[PDB]
């Protein structure tokens, strides 16, 4: 089927910079986004990247300090993320969505991400 | 002069079938006779004009519109169609008076990893109106609850990308179509045959 496998978590200061990335179990032509487990609310959209590597999307509170791109040939996803803020403290998922569905079917165990200030 | 037939089949970048493009071919002679004769296309019908006697009949002004999709999806482009193609990417009316071509890309449209560049809508709020061409990236809310900001659940990307393998299927192989629609109004002197 379609497995996925994260990595590059840890812990950060405020400020600095995190590179996730994400393996993908040979899945082709499927949406991918990053999602985030925050205490207070908790599995939230974070990211968004078209298989072809357009039509990208993000959210508004963290638009302009993430970045998403892919390396199709390479078989992985990798998650940018600059300016950290404690806000930002959460496990971070890595899901693919169905081509019929797009509800994100297939998804990772996810690794964990902490700022403190 | 005649003609553009290379600047519109010839091509070498074709659109995308939620974003495609028009070519409008007035004020020239255009004979169809080379089209015809060529063996590559694998559909060539026709709505309310004769085949073969396209080259003698003459018309005020040809719309182009390119396009590519699924081979399954080929099916879809006619009028009074349904489906996933017809309803929210591409859609022709049912007084329709014009052609429909389509022919096999997979060699030229497909990598060896595959080619996930061509995209196509499968969402939206009602069905389009016939040559409506909608290119809005506004994500779509399927459910009741409202999303205003993006991806979750029953808050959906509008798109999605073909899978276009060489070992693919011939029903999941890509093809490149073009649609003819012809026009007629009081001045007729424009575009005609040999
Ligand atoms: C929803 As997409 C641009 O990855 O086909
Ligand atoms: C409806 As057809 C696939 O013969 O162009």
């Amino acid at each position: 089927q379609v497995q996925l496998v994260e990595s590059g978590g840890g812990l950060v200061q405020a400020g600095g910079s995190l590179r996730l990335s994400c393996a993908v179990s040979g899945a082709g032509a499927h949406r991918v986004g990053w999602f985030r487990r925050a205490p207070g609310k908790e599995r939230e959209f974070v990211a968004a990247i078209g298989a072809s590597g357009g039509m990208t999307n993000y959210l508004d509170s963290v638009k302009g300090r993430f970045t998403i791109s892919r390396d199709n040939a390479k078989n992985t996803i990798y998650l940018q993320m600059n300016s950290l803020k404690p806000q930002d403290t959460a496990v971070y998922y890595c899901a693919a969505r169905d081509i019929e569905t797009a509800e994100y079917i297939y998804w990772g165990q996810g690794t964990q991400v902490t700022v403190s200030s | 002069n005649l003609c553009p037939f290379g600047e519109v089949f010839n091509a070498t970048r074709f659109a995308s079938v939620y974003a495609w493009n028009r070519k409008r071919i007035s004020n020239c002679v255009a004979d169809y006779s080379v089209l015809y004769n060529s063996a590559s296309f694998s559909t060539f019908k026709c709505y309310g004009v004769s085949p073969t006697k396209l080259n003698d009949l003459c018309f005020t002004n040809v719309y182009a519109d390119s396009f590519v999709i699924r081979g399954d999806e080929v099916r879809q482009i006619a009028p009074g169609q349904t489906g996933k193609i017809a309803d929210y990417n591409y859609k022709l009316p049912d007084d329709f008076t014009g052609c429909v071509i389509a022919w096999n890309s997979n060699n030229l449209d497909s990598k060896v990893g595959g080619n996930y560049n061509y995209l196509y809508r499968l969402f939206r709020k009602s069905n389009l109106k016939p040559f409506e061409r909608d290119i809005s990236t506004e994500i779509y809310q399927a459910g009741s609850t409202p999303c205003n900001g993006v991806e979750g659940f029953n808050c959906y990307f509008p798109l999605q990308s073909y899978g276009f393998q060489p070992t693919n299927g011939v029903g999941y192989q890509p093809y490149r179509v073009v649609v003819l629609s012809f026009e007629l109004l009081h001045a007729p002197a424009t575009v005609c045959g040999p």
